[PDB]
């Protein structure tokens, strides 16, 4: 959006460093158990292990594809959820703007809380009035008192929780079959031979599974001086 | 927490010491002094006095009091 | 400030400025003023009176004093 | 009918001049010993240590509130479901007399009414154009005037004798011809 | 924390205390030279102890402009609703805002320590030189609070500026009224600061700019630069306070939104360039005379449209609502006294007719019906408006007729006579004076003591 | 200037005989000082003054739609006193206009 | 003339009388104003008028006094201030009887025209 | 890295970002208030004396 | 932004209730006094309310100081014009308590002629 800051490093990529040393009980935790690191890495070791392995691809749905590299597959509860949470984060930093509401269609005005602040400009050209600020309280169908205009609040709210990606991820997504580690230590030694790492990742999972400084050069790879 | 969800909440809500308000006034009251004292200490310094008496400053008739 | 109210005269007696004002009276008579610009302690008590008397009286007048 | 009389029974009148007792009868100044009350003072305040001392925007009693998930508690709507719908029951807000007092009964009539707005544009701008220049033709009638009397003081004139005036502290000093 | 706290609406409350604090001290001094001039003679100040009394005028005009009606028109009311009415969350620069407040009352504790401490002598509020350089020590103190007054005034303008670049919603009136009158501070404070720093060259660094062959006349061409953009820096945020009064206790859209906003910028503008009716007598040259006279009754056109702007805002008016609530009787009251005040303004504009009326009290009564009165009005009127989001008790003002008709009354009684007396004629920033012009004198300090006698009943 | 909103003749039209001008009141009611009870503590009294707001009151036409406390202003929508934060949730300028875009439609 | 020339669906009150009735009112007491000018105890309502019966739009106008005092109260039924009189009694009788009305305002005119020109001359 | 334990950039003011070492500076800053207080009484004083106006009775007895 | 400062958080519930040792509640300060007087009047005003709406908003004596439910209980224009002249005329006592029996030279007989005298020679 207009009103975030630049991209940092972290948005594309974590550092491999930021990986959870004790990989063997992160493969088997429940998605609502993992946090945001937890979750980033048990993604990208499951996901990169099915998209490095060619052979097996083709014969992959994509419902289990999905599911390996961590795609919600989307449904008209979550589109609801996930249009509504990007439609407030877009009025943080911009106008709101839009159709002239009625009973049939009221103004939508997303809120967190129980209530939200709103002002009534009115219709177009002529029918615009002076801006009349008024106190969208849950729960009510507001009616402007100069030009009738509806308006209506809408709450991101689900179980004592605001709507958040994490909380539609958690409630709507679930775990499939659980992640092998064959298949980790399978593709390991597909791209890892001969001290050529093409899965670096892999080759950092696939050595604290064993015990962390196991595999060649990752003693002196985990060694640091400050 | 409730109780900081208003500003100056303990006198908002009719609870504050009464004291706030006596030195409030008390430092009002030290202001309006800077414009008395100065003026009754220069009249002692410069006359004897540190008020004149009216129109002491003009010729006087005999019986004026 | 020289003020003459009644010869409708307010020049200010600034250093370093000689400012021209000319005057025609019309009427015999003393025309009482005070200093218009706050000049010190005293800008109160330094007061401006002109008497006009006819010109046979200004001359023997001058030629006296 | 008198309203006082209404909510007399809920203001017993007071006891203690600004509502406390001497210090040394009760001690308000020490922090109230009760459980759950560690933040404010035996009279209800707020203590300093709370609030200053302590305060939790210096670093101290440091607690993050959101938690794993990024989420924090929220109370969710009154919700309803009913001919084939969900709806939701407002928090209708308690009634006048509790938060204030007097009985919510002979409400004097004040209806509905849109803005009351100054009609018929083409008249409006009229007097727009007045409000602004009716003005403007009065500065015009005082400018030649201005200019006048301005020309007038700063005319050359044929003056015949000179009084030099020259103001000190705190007298004035005038200097004249003499007469030959 | 008390003094730590950034918020500012708690910033805007600070304002308004210091404002009455140091504004008691101000009304003290108007009560002794009122005192004073009650008749001919000595009657609380010796003739020998006369310098006091010039120091009692100087400071009464220095802390009435500076420290009380500017912390409170553009200092109080600002900060506590601007944010608000720009619907944003805080004040642009949090630290900024809490230090301009201290700044203020180091400033003031300098001030009224210089009262207690160095010989009181006096030189106008419009520090003239050669006498603000020939004086003593108290001058040097006076201008240290003065410089020190202009960073805090600076940096609050830069902070209102800021609001520009976050408003959220819709630059209303009021809004409006504070940009320019930041504008108008960023234009011509760094003007007062520089003849400032000469006059302090001249005191205390042995320069000799205000000696012959330097011109004197220099200082008040860049004082009065200063000076006249000044008085509306003043009188502006009132009138953006009158807009909303007017507007929200009649229930009525502001009428010609973009006439008043076009009306302040104008004035501004025009304030900025007519500073030269304060030098009349001077003996300036004559199309330079003509061109300030010109341009001085200029201004009364943009000042007239928002007047009756605002007289169609109370016209037609439901008649249910009640009419009697203090803060709509004052924004009422403003109307009726500005017109005097400026009415008499264009009078002394004409240079001929300000030949007889230069430094005489008909001067005095003009800028006290505007300030004295209305600006203090305005300021009561926007705080009495906002009492229940303020939040202040303990006193019986927000439905008392009694205060406003006395006040009205007593106000007039004090500074009507002194229109009458312009034409007697009274020099101003006088003490003793001829017998003649007692009954006038006398009238208007009965007024003095009955106004203070009314401010006591509020509590 | 404005005018009010444009009405055309046939929504001026009732469907019924004996339709008049709903006579609702709307006056909220009686009020004076918030009055606090002696018990209550200082949570407790800030929980009275938040249920005292004459900005959270609304009256209720006859076909449940309620018309809210409006301002010209948003000085008036913060709660009476003034808390420390007030603006948490961005209050929205609602504007209007006649632009569209398919993807809001479903046939 | 609103009701008369310019909007046909608000009630239109009957003059009782083009002059104000003056009534003793006490504080704290409530009264209630006939609005469409047929009440036989004017000028409240007395029970069996049309506001009384709630009839054509006519309803009783509420109003109490601040203080204790004797107060005008409208007779013509269209003063702007209504209740309470405000002069519109004389301004309606005008709008009724045109010629009368400029012979009040010419000797009102007159009269302030004489004072004021004689003290100042 | 992960998000939710840096609360401590909005739990806690800018100015105390630093943990002990800015509560130190402050409460140092503030052990100097008294002795201000009597620099700047002194100050007074050296003013009030030198212009004489401790002999306002001394003069005239 | 995951882990800033959140838009909205619930109030935590209050702190328990005091009690007092015979169950009694406990009582917090309160500024809100009952003044004791006989005056019982009660004033009410239509207030704004926003922009369609209005509130009855009464005074009652009893929340006022005697001097305030005296001055208060009386008719406006009753009041006004006797505490018009009576602040006038304390005024002007106050400002003579200082000049009593003071009788400048000048404004004797003697003097008064004495000017009128110049004023004749000067034409005043
Ligand atoms: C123009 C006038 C008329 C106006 C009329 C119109 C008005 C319209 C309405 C305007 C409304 C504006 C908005 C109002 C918002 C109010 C918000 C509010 O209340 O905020 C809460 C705020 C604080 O409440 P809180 O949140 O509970 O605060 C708790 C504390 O933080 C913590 O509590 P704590 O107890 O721990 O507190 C610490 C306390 C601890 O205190 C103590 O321990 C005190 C102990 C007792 C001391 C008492 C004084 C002793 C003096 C002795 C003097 C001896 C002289 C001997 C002379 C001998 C001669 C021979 O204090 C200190 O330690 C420091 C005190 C420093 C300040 C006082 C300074 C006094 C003057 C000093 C002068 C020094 C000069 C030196 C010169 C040297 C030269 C060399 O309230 C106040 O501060 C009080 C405000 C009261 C007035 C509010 C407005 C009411 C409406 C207006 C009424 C009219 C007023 C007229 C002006 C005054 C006239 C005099
Ligand atoms: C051999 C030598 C070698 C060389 C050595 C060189 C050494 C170099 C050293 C360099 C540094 C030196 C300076 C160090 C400063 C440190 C600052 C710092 O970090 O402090 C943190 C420190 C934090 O404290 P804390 O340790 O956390 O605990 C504080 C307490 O718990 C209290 O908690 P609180 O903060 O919440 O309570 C504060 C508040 C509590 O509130 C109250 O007391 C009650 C509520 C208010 C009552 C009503 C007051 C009147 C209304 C005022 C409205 C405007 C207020 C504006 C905001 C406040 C501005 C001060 O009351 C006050 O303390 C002041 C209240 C306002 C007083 C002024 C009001 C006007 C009076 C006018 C009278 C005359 C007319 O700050 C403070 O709390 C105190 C700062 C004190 C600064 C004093 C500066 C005074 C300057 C005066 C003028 C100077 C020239 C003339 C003097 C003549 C004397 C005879
Ligand atoms: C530009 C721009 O992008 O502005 C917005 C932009 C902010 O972006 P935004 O998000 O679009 O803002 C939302 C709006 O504020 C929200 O505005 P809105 O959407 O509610 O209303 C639309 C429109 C509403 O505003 C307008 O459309 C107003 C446009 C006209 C303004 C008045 C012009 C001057 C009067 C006419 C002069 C005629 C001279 C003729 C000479 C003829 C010679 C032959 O918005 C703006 O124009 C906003 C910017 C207003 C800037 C005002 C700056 C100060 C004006 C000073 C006027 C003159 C004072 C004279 C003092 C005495 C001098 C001796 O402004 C800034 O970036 C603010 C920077 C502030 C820097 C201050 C320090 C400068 C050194
Ligand atoms: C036949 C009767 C009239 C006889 C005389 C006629 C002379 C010819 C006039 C032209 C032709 C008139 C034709 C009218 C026919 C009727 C038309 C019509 O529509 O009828 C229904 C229509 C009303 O019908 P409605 O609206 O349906 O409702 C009935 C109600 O009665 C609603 O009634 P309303 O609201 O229309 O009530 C009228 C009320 C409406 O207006 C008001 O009530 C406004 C009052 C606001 C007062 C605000 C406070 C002011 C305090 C200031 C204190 C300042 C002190 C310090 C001064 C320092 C100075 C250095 O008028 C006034 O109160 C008069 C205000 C006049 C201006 C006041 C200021 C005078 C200043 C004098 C010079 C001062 C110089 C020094 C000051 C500085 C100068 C630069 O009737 C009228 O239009 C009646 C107009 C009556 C005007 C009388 C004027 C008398 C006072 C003269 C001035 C005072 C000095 C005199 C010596
Ligand atoms: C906020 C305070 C304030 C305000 C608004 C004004 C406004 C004006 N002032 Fe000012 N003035 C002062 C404060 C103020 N002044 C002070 C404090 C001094 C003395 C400083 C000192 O010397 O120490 C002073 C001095 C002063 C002098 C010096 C006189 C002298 O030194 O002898 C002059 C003369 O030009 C002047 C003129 C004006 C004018 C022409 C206006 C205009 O703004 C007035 C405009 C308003 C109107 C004109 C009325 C409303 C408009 C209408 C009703 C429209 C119809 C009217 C017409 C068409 C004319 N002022
Ligand atoms: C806005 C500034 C201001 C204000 C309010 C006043 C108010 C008053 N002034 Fe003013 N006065 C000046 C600014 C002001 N004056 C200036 C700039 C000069 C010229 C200085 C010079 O000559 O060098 C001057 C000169 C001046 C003199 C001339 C002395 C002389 O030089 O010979 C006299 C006495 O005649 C006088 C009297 C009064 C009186 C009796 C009041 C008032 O007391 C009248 C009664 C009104 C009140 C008592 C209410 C005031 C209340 C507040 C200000 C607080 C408001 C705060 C809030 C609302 C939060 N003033
Ligand atoms: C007698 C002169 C006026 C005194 C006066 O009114 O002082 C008021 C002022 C504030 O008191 P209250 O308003 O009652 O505040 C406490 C909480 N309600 O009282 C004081 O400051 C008392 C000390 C005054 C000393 C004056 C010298
Ligand atoms: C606001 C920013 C623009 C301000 C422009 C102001 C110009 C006003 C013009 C006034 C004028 O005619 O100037 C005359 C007048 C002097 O007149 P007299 O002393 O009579 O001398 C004339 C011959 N000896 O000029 C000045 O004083 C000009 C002062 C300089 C203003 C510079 C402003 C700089 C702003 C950045
Ligand atoms: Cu010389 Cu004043
Ligand atoms: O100064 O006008
Ligand atoms: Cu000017
Ligand atoms: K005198
Ligand atoms: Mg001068
Ligand atoms: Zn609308
Ligand atoms: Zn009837
Ligand atoms: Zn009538």
């Amino acid at each position: 959006y207009r009103h975030w800051h630049r991209m940092s490093e972290d948005d594309w990529a974590l550092p491999l460093d930021s990986m959870p040393e004790d990989v063997k009980t992160l493969m088997a935790t429940p998605q609502t158990e993992r946090g945001f690191v937890e979750d980033y890495w048990y993604n990208r070791i499951r996901g990169e292990a099915t998209l490095l392995d060619p052979e097996a691809l083709p014969s992959k749905s994509y419902i289990a594809l999905a599911r390996d590299m961590g795609l919600q597959i989307v449904d008209e509860p979550s589109s609801h959820m996930m249009g509504l949470i990007e439609l407030y984060e877009y009025l943080r930093g911009a106008s709101f703007v839009g159709p002239f509401g009625t009973i049939e269609n009221p103004v939508l005005v997303p809120a967190v809380g129980q209530e939200r602040v709103v002002a009534c400009t009115g219709g177009v050209g002529d029918e615009e009035h002076f801006t009349l600020w008024f106190r969208c309280r849950e729960g009510f169908m507001y009616r402007c008192g100069e030009c009738d205009q509806i308006f209506m609040l809408v709450r991101l709210y689900y179980e004592d929780r605001y709507w958040t990606q994490t909380l539609v991820r958690d409630t709507f997504m679930s775990d499939g079959d659980m992640f092998d580690l064959k298949t980790l230590e399978r593709v390991h030694k597909m791209w890892n031979k001969d001290e050529m790492v093409r899965w670096e990742v892999g080759y950092w999972a696939q050595d604290y599974v064993l015990g962390k400084g196991v595999l060649p050069g990752m003693v002196e790879e985990h060694t640091r001086v400050n | 927490n409730l109780e900081d969800h208003f500003d100056l909440a303990e006198y908002m809500m009719k609870m504050h010491n009464p004291m706030s308000e006596y030195l409030y006034w008390i430092a009002g009251f030290v202001s309006g002094l800077h414009g008395i004292l100065p003026l009754l200490h220069s009249n002692y310094y410069f006359s004897g006095m540190f008020l004149p008496r009216d129109n002491d400053n003009t010729q006087l008739c005999d019986d004026s009091w | 400030s020289w003020s003459v109210p009644s010869l409708g005269i307010k020049c200010d007696a600034t250093p370093g400025r000689l400012v021209k004002i000319n005057t025609f009276i019309q009427r015999e008579g003393v025309f009482y003023g005070q200093c218009s610009e706050l000049c010190g302690t005293l800008h109160a008590f330094m007061p401006i009176v002109v008497e006009a008397v006819s010109p046979e009286a200004f001359a023997a007048h001058a030629k006296k004093w | 009918k008198s309203y006082y009389d209404d909510f007399k029974d809920r203001l017993k009148p007071g006891k203690y001049t600004q509502g406390r007792c001497p210090q040394s009868e009760g001690d308000y100044r020490q922090e109230s010993k009760t459980i759950g009350r560690e933040h404010l003072n035996d009279d209800g305040t707020r203590s300093k240590r709370y609030t200053v001392k302590e305060a939790d925007a210096l670093g101290y009693h440091y607690h993050p509130p959101i938690d794993k998930k990024g989420q924090v508690y929220v109370k969710g709507p009154n919700t309803v479901i009913e001919r084939g719908q969900t709806w939701i029951k407002g928090y209708e807000l308690p009634s006048m007399e509790y938060t204030y007092g007097p009985k919510q009964e002979d409400i004097p009539f004040y209806p509905r009414v849109k803005l009351n707005v100054w009609g018929n544009y083409n008249l409006v701008m009229k007097v727009e154009f007045l409000f602004f220049y009716l003005p403007t033709i009065i500065v015009f009638g005082i400018c030649i005037p201005v200019y006048t009397i301005n020309f007038a003081q700063e005319e050359v004139i044929y003056t015949t004798m000179t009084v030099k005036v020259t103001g000190r502290q705190w007298y004035w000093v005038y200097e004249v011809e003499s007469p030959t | 924390f008390y003094i730590l706290v950034n918020n500012n609406k708690r910033i805007g409350i600070y304002y308004i205390k210091l404002s009455i604090i140091i504004g008691i001290l101000g009304i003290v001094l108007s009560y002794i030279i009122r005192v004073e001039l009650y008749n001919s003679g000595n009657r609380i100040i010796k003739y020998d102890n006369v310098n006091y009394y010039n120091m009692v005028i100087t400071l009464h005009g220095l802390l009435m402009i500076f420290y009380i009606i500017m912390p409170g028109l553009y200092g109080g009311i600002p900060l506590y609703i601007l944010p608000i009415l720009s619907v944003i969350t805080d004040i642009v620069l949090p630290r900024i805002n809490n230090i301009s407040i201290i700044i203020v009352l180091i400033s003031y504790i300098v001030v009224i320590n210089s009262i207690v401490i160095e010989y009181n002598i006096g030189t106008g509020w419009t520090l003239y030189p050669p006498l603000s350089i020939i004086g003593t020590v108290i001058v040097n103190m006076i201008l240290y609070g003065l410089i020190i007054i202009g960073i805090s005034s600076i940096i609050s303008a830069i902070n209102f500026m800021n609001i520009l670049i976050v408003i959220d919603g819709i630059i209303y009136v009021y809004i409006w009224s504070i940009i320019i009158t930041s504008v108008l501070l960023i234009i011509s404070l760094p003007i007062l600061n520089g003849i400032l720093l000469m006059i302090l060259s001249d005191i205390y660094f042995n320069s000799i700019y205000f000696i012959l062959n330097g011109d004197v006349v220099l200082y008040q061409h860049l004082f009065w630069y200063f000076g006249h953009p000044e008085v509306y820096i003043l009188i502006l945020p009132a009138f953006g306070i009158i807009s909303i009064i007017l507007s929200v206790l009649n229930n009525k859209i502001i009428f010609g939104m973009k006439s008043m906003i076009l009306a302040i910028i104008m004035i501004s503008i025009l304030g900025s360039i007519v500073w030269a009716h304060h030098i009349y007598t001077v003996g300036l040259e004559l199309d330079t005379k003509i061109y300030f006279n010109n341009l001085t009754l200029i201004i009364s056109i943009p000042t007239g449209n928002k007047i009756y702007n605002w007289i169609i805002l109370y016209i037609g008016s439901y008649n249910i609502l009640y009419n009697g609530y203090q803060s709509l009787i004052f924004s009422i009251m403003f109307i009726i006294i500005f017109i005097i005040g400026g009415i008499t303004g264009i009078i002394i504009s004409i240079d001929i007719i300000d030949i007889g009326l230069h430094d005489t009290y008909y001067i005095v009564s003009h800028f006290h019906y505007i300030l004295s009165i209305g600006a203090v009005i305005s300021l009561l009127a926007g705080i009495l408006l906002l009492k229940d989001i303020i939040g202040y008790y303990n006193v019986i003002i927000k439905i008392n007729k009694y205060f406003g008709l006395l006040l009205f009354i007593n106000i007039n009684i004090i500074f009507t006579p002194q229109f009458i007396i312009g034409f007697n004629v009274m020099p101003r920033r006088i003490l003793e004076y001829s017998d003649n012009i007692i009954v006038w004198n006398l009238i208007s300090s009965i007024g003095s003591i009955s106004t203070i006698l009314i401010l006591l009943s509020i509590f | 200037i404005y005018e009010g909103q444009t009405v055309q003749e046939s929504e001026l039209i009732p469907q019924e005989d004996d339709w008049v001008i709903e006579e609702t009141n709307f006056c909220l009611g009686r009020n004076c000082y918030v009055r606090f009870r002696e018990e209550d503590d200082l949570a407790r009294r800030a929980l009275h003054q938040m249920d005292s707001q004459l900005n959270k009151m609304h009256t209720r036409l006859r076909d449940g739609t309620v018309i809210p406390y409006m301002s010209f202003h948003p000085d008036e929508m913060v709660d009476r006193p003034a808390p420390i934060h007030t603006f948490s949730e961005k209050p929205l300028l609602k504007w209007t206009w006649d632009e569209t875009y398919e993807e809001a439609y479903d046939d | 003339t609103w009701t008369e020339i310019w909007w046909e669906h608000d009630p239109t009150p009957k003059v009782a009388q083009y002059r104000p009735y003056v009534c003793t009112v006490e504080s704290g007491k409530v009264y209630w104003w006939c609005a469409c000018g047929e009440s036989k105890t004017q000028p409240w309502v007395d029970g069996h008028c049309k506001c009384s019966k709630r009839e054509g739009g006519f309803r009783p106008r509420r109003w109490e006094p601040e203080h204790d005092g004797v107060r005008l109260f409208c007779g013509c039924k269209s003063c702007f201030s209504s209740p309470t009189w405000n002069g519109g009694c004389f301004t309606k009788w005008m709008q009724s009887n045109p010629a009368g009305g400029m012979l009040y305002c010419f000797a009102a005119a007159f009269g302030f025209g004489t004072l004021t020109v004689y003290r100042k001359f | 890295i992960d998000p939710t334990k840096n609360q401590w950039r909005w739990c806690v003011d800018p100015a105390w970002y630093g943990g002990m070492r800015d509560k130190a500076n402050m409460d140092m800053y503030r052990l100097m208030v008294y002795p201000f207080f009597g620099y700047a009484l002194l100050y007074l004083h050296s003013r009030f004396k030198q212009n004489d106006k401790y002999n306002v009775f001394a003069k005239w007895r | 932004r995951i882990g800033g400062p959140p838009v909205f958080m619930q109030f935590p519930p209050p702190p328990p209730k005091e009690y007092l040792a015979d169950g009694t509640p406990k009582t917090y300060p309160l500024h809100q006094p009952v003044f004791d007087h006989g005056y019982t009047w009660e004033h009410w005003y239509m207030t704004n309310a926003g922009v369609f709406h209005t509130v009855y908003y009464g005074e009652f004596a009893k929340d006022f100081p005697w001097r305030w439910g005296f001055v208060a209980e009386k008719p406006f224009w009753v009041g006004a014009p006797i505490l018009v002249l009576g602040v006038l005329c304390l005024g002007h006592i106050i400002q003579t308590m200082g000049q009593i029996g003071v009788r400048p030279k000048r404004y004797t007989p003697e003097w008064v002629e004495a000017t009128k005298e110049r004023e004749r020679a000067e034409n005043t």
